[PDB]
């Protein structure tokens, strides 16, 4: 086994961004896939979900993709590769969502859908046993010591709050909804 | 920028 067809494309997809971005610059990139910036971008509608693919710093990729790779993976081989992809298009769209209204457009990064996946494997095991997902008791600890540091900023780096909460509670929600 |  290995990472399933959606799992996958994310992974190639946030690493093509993240090469173009160091080409390109930063800036030139966001200019393309940042949630809309002026009101003659509210049509592209690709940018309410590319903010997810872009990353700022190593650290940052590394650790999304990490925890991507492990909990996508394991939603899309359990669950299904459509079960992922509803997770992640609403995690991306409301995390995005509440970002730019607490702080504007100028963001990006997994951890909105990374946070929701936390969640969601987290209540999903707790609430449903019978689905085969959980997150097991180390990862619980590694996932709470993450969420924290965001929180506190305790990655020398400025944080979208509001991104990673709205993406846990997303997460949460669709568990609370799957586990009836 | 913000980091999620």
């Amino acid at each position: 086994e290995r990472a399933g067809p959606v799992t996958w494309v994310m992974m190639i997809a946030c690493v093509v961004v993240f090469i173009a971005m160091q080409i390109l610059g930063d800036q030139e990139v966001m200019l393309w896939l940042a949630w809309p910036f002026d009101p003659t971008l509210k049509f592209e509608f690709w940018r309410y979900f590319t903010h997810a693919l872009m990353h700022f710093s190593l650290m940052h990729i590394l650790f999304n993709l990490l925890w991507w790779w492990y909990l996508g993976g394991a939603v899309e081989k359990r669950l299904g590769s459509g079960k992922l992809i509803v997770i992640t298009l609403i995690s991306a769209l409301l995390s995005g969502y509440v970002q730019q209204k607490f702080s504007g457009p100028w963001f990006g990064g997994l951890s909105g859908v990374v946070y929701a996946l936390m969640g969601y494997v987290w209540l999903r095991g707790e609430r449903d046993p019978q689905s085969g997902i959980y997150l097991q008791r180390g990862l619980i600890i590694f996932a709470l010591i993450w969420i924290v540091a965001g929180w506190f900023d305790l990655f020398g780096m400025s944080m979208a709050n509001g991104a990673h909460i709205a993406g846990l509670a997303v997460g949460l929600a669709m568990a609370f909804v799957d586990s009836l | 920028v913000r980091h999620a």
